[PDB]
């Protein structure tokens, strides 16, 4: 087409959501994480994560409010990948590698396991 | 803006 | 922070809350001008306009699923801002630009506005 | 990837 394009929409996006987050404004789900409660918008889980995408297209869990996660996933991991959604920032450190992994390969998280991975090659 |  | 940063998430996150439009999932709005309807989602749409994030922020509007424009709006003109929305793409023509303008006035999307009237100022 |  002959579009015209501004240059930051998408980052500026974002942003807002992470506001409306942050403010707990129109977070239609609870995902839990053993112990832990998580709010969140079901489209930005389903535009981030291969697992939400299957849930929430599912014609039966589509309408569920609450998520129990497998109880082996770790909250500090989940909390981690869940604030990589909402900002592109990834909190990464030698502490917490592992479970970020592990987690990014059970919510399908293709570029957040790749760069675990190369960041695991590096130490050894 | 720009011509994408 | 210490954090490392995916500088295409933004735009793959909008590419896919586009593709969750196109295919009506999780669509939870309706928006009415005049004859026509688009659907969308409530989130999306307060991320990007002034109008919608005062609209959904009311605890009475919050709750609707078909939000009436005023008569004066051009359903075009929202269409062409709806997929600026959703893309970061503006389908601006000397044909749409003053429609274009005067919705995303109403819908106080000030970005927008602003190279509406840069290209304005140019034919003149 | 980068440092942001
Ligand atoms: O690593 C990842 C990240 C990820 C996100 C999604 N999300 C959606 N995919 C499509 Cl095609 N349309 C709408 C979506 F919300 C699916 C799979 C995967 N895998
Ligand atoms: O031209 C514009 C675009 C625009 C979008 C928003 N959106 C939100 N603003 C805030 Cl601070 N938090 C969450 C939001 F969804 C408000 C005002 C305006 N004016
Ligand atoms: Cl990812
Ligand atoms: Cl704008």
């Amino acid at each position: 087409d002959s579009c015209i394009q501004f240059t930051r929409h998408a980052s500026d996006v974002l942003l807002n959501l992470n506001r409306l987050r942050s403010r707990d404004i129109l977070t239609d789900v609870v995902i839990v994480v053993s112990r832990e409660q998580f709010r969140a918008h079901k489209t930005v889980l389903m535009a981030c994560s291969g697992l939400f995408y299957s849930i929430f297209t599912d014609q039966l869990k589509c309408n569920l409010s609450v998520i129990n996660l497998d109880p082996e996933i770790n909250p500090e991991g989940f909390c981690i990948l869940l604030d990589f959604m909402y900002t592109s920032r990834l909190n990464l450190r030698e502490g917490n590698i592992m479970a970020v992994m592990a987690t990014a390969m059970y919510l399908q998280m293709e570029h957040v396991v790749d760069t675990c991975r190369k960041f695991i090659k590096a130490s050894e | 803006w720009v011509i994408p």
